[PDB]
């Protein structure tokens, strides 16, 4: 009748939208990037173990500098190091121990916190008093916190459990914008070198490019046969990865709307909880539940090296923005900092 | 932030004076606290340091062994036990808090001073000028010099800039030779060379009159510059 | 009936994303491997810097 129709005509536009992907790709990454020289194995020694915590760890964020990282653990502590020299700098305790992310803001003034509270704690970290304290506690979503991102000292977009992501003004506490579209759970986000973007992926086996400022979803990617773990942008911003859990990776290109390489093994069964980009581009990391941690050639979807030293599930993974190093955080409640050397 | 000091007063030489620092309007406990001393008429100087939880003690050498220093978590108080008080030792003791790690800023604050009048290897740190007459909106810059280069092998130069207004405690201008502290305006500037440091104010305003020291921190005991003092 | 809603929502949404200008695939796979092309001396894991310059020594 009326609804009968409605989505037959949503099915024919998706079927538009399918058969104008497949006739936009000319060809794959494979052919296009098949004489270019192999990395090679990428050889990454662990520098510096940050223990101290007594959980799991299930986030971490490094800092502007690329010295500063900041690490969230169920045991209720979020504990910023001094990656150079692995010491403490703050150890700051949460209100709720359930803690599935952390964010380091670019200024290095603030950080977030959140979870299974469905509340985004920002804490001051530069304080006259001398000690860090919650500042903020953003509070109107109805999932868990699975992912949130400073855009400024005063805007964080968060992604939650109840299929939305959302972007909070900081001084006032409430949602600038809610984003809106996905079916179900959402567990990471990535913003845009450019800022002026965000990709979001859920537990629907799809990720969404939003605009920040518009306030709704432009584009769509699907191809998972699973959950959506662990997303992230390519550095040019032109392009993304994601981790999901039928043990496979992907690269999408938002100009070209549709993936372009898969990185898959059939030694490997277990789905990817992180992924991470290096500087240029060129090795994509993913935080396997293997334990390991493998090394990823963007260009030619051919592992090349693996950070096999953790013993438990990698749950976070972060390279630095300027490329120096690599750590990777897991449930035996250590970090680790690869670095290649010749 | 407040640190009210008191137990200063004449004392016969060889005799005892008990001071204490009381902090208030912040996490005392965290923040490792120095006592620096001000002759009359003369420049800072250095005397004690605590750390945080009372682990690292240290003294000068013209007061080792013969004054103790100790602070109070719980009352929130910091102690400087006095004995065999000489001549030489009436001064201004000013309770100075420093917290350090990575990206810190020690020496930021200075309590009021507390006046003591008793009847009757160390780097170097060298300021040319002692008096720069200036005029309000033109350039000056303040030149200090080190015995010992201070550019320390992590790459941190340490090397602390003060200000002491007339009748005033010394306020943290920058810290590490480059970074400017919390609260001072952007006209201050520091560059150095690791033994050759200076330090620039854009525009000169009537609230920057005062004594300019250099200071040291990259060992014991810390070492203050004789001091730049600005008139108009 | 909230159905009727969704679905003209999602029609709509499905509205926006299909008028997109999209580029073909070879000639936005080239673009990354420029990138990666253009930064490869600058990235310290594809090409590891000297041990003397190494933070983490």
């Amino acid at each position: 009748s009326e609804l009968d129709q409605l989505r037959q005509e949503a099915e024919q536009l998706k079927n538009q939208i399918r058969d104008a992907r497949k006739a936009c790709a000319d060809a794959t990454l494979s052919q296009i990037t098949n004489n270019i020289d192999p990395v090679g194995r990428i050889q990454m020694r662990t520098r510096r173990t940050l223990r101290g915590h007594l959980a799991k760890i299930y986030a971490m964020h490094w800092g502007t500098d690329s010295r500063l990282l900041v690490s969230a653990s169920q045991d209720g502590k979020l504990i910023i190091w001094d990656s150079y020299t692995t010491n403490k700098v703050h150890a700051i305790p949460l209100r709720s121990s359930w803690v599935m992310t952390c964010a380091y803001a670019p200024s290095g003034n603030y950080v977030a916190c959140g979870g299974l509270d469905n509340i985004c704690s920002i804490y001051n970290l530069k304080t006259r008093e001398g000690n860090v304290r919650v500042s903020r506690e953003l509070a109107g979503h109805t999932g868990y916190l699975s992912c949130c991102r400073f855009l400024d000292d005063n805007q964080i977009v968060t992604s939650s459990g109840d299929t939305t992501c959302a972007l909070w003004d900081i001084e006032t506490g409430q949602q600038t914008t809610t984003f809106t579209g996905h079916t179900g759970d959402v567990m990471s986000l990535s913003l845009a070198p450019d800022t002026r973007l965000f990709v979001s992926g859920a537990c629907d086996a799809s990720a969404k490019l939003w605009d920040v400022r518009e306030g709704m979803c432009r584009q769509t990617f699907t191809g998972h046969e699973s959950d959506i773990n662990a997303i992230c942008f390519f550095p040019n911003g032109n392009a993304f990865a994601t981790g999901s859990d039928d043990a496979t990776c992907r690269l999408f290109d938002l100009r070209a709307d549709q993936e372009l390489m898969t990185y898959s093994h059939d030694n490997i069964i277990c789905g990817i909880t992180s992924v991470s980009f290096s500087k240029s581009g060129r090795l994509l990391l993913a935080g396997y539940d293997d334990f390991n941690c493998n090394v990823w050639d963007a260009l030619k979807a051919d592992r090349a090296g693996v950070l096999a030293g953790h013993d438990n599930r990698v749950s976070c993974l972060g390279v630095t923005d300027d490329g120096m190093a690599v750590a990777t955080g897991s449930w035996d409640s250590f970090l680790k900092i690869w670095n290649g050397s010749s | 932030v407040q640190l009210v000091e008191s137990g200063g007063g004449l004392v016969q030489p060889g005799g005892s004076r008990k001071l204490s620092c009381s902090a208030s309007g912040f996490a005392f406990s965290s923040f490792g606290m120095h006592w620096v001393r001000q002759a009359p008429e003369k420049g800072l100087e250095w005397v004690a340091y605590i750390s945080s939880g009372s682990g690292t003690i240290y003294y000068a050498d013209t007061v080792k062994g013969r004054f103790t220093i100790s602070r109070d978590d719980p009352k929130n108080t910091l102690f400087l036990q006095m004995t065999s008080l000489r001549s030489e030792d009436t001064a201004m003791y000013y309770c100075v808090r420093s917290i350090y790690y990575y990206g810190s800023s020690p020496f930021d604050f200075w309590g009021q001073g507390t006046t003591l009048t008793v009847s009757a290897a160390d780097i170097v740190m060298t300021q040319a000028t002692s008096s720069v007459p200036v005029t309000p909106g033109e350039s000056v810059s303040i030149s200090c010099r080190s015995s010992k280069s201070l550019l320390h092998s992590n790459g941190n130069t340490y090397l602390y800039w003060f200000l002491q207004r007339p009748g005033q405690s010394p306020q943290l201008l920058i810290y590490r030779m480059s970074n400017l502290a919390s609260g001072v305006p952007d006209r201050f500037s520091g560059s150095g060379s690791g033994t050759a440091f200076t330090l620039t104010i854009s525009r000169l305003e009537a609230e920057d009159v005062g004594v300019y020291y250099c200071m040291q921190h990259l060992e014991y005991p810390l070492t203050f510059g004789a001091g730049t003092k600005l008139e108009l | 009936t909230a159905s009727i809603a969704q679905a003209r929502k999602l029609v709509e949404q499905l509205k926006m994303e299909a008028n997109i200008d999209r580029i073909k695939v070879s000639k936005a796979a080239a673009d990354l491997m420029a990138y990666c092309e253009a930064h490869a001396k600058e990235d310290p894991l594809l090409t590891p810097v000297p041990a003397s310059e190494n933070p983490f020594r």
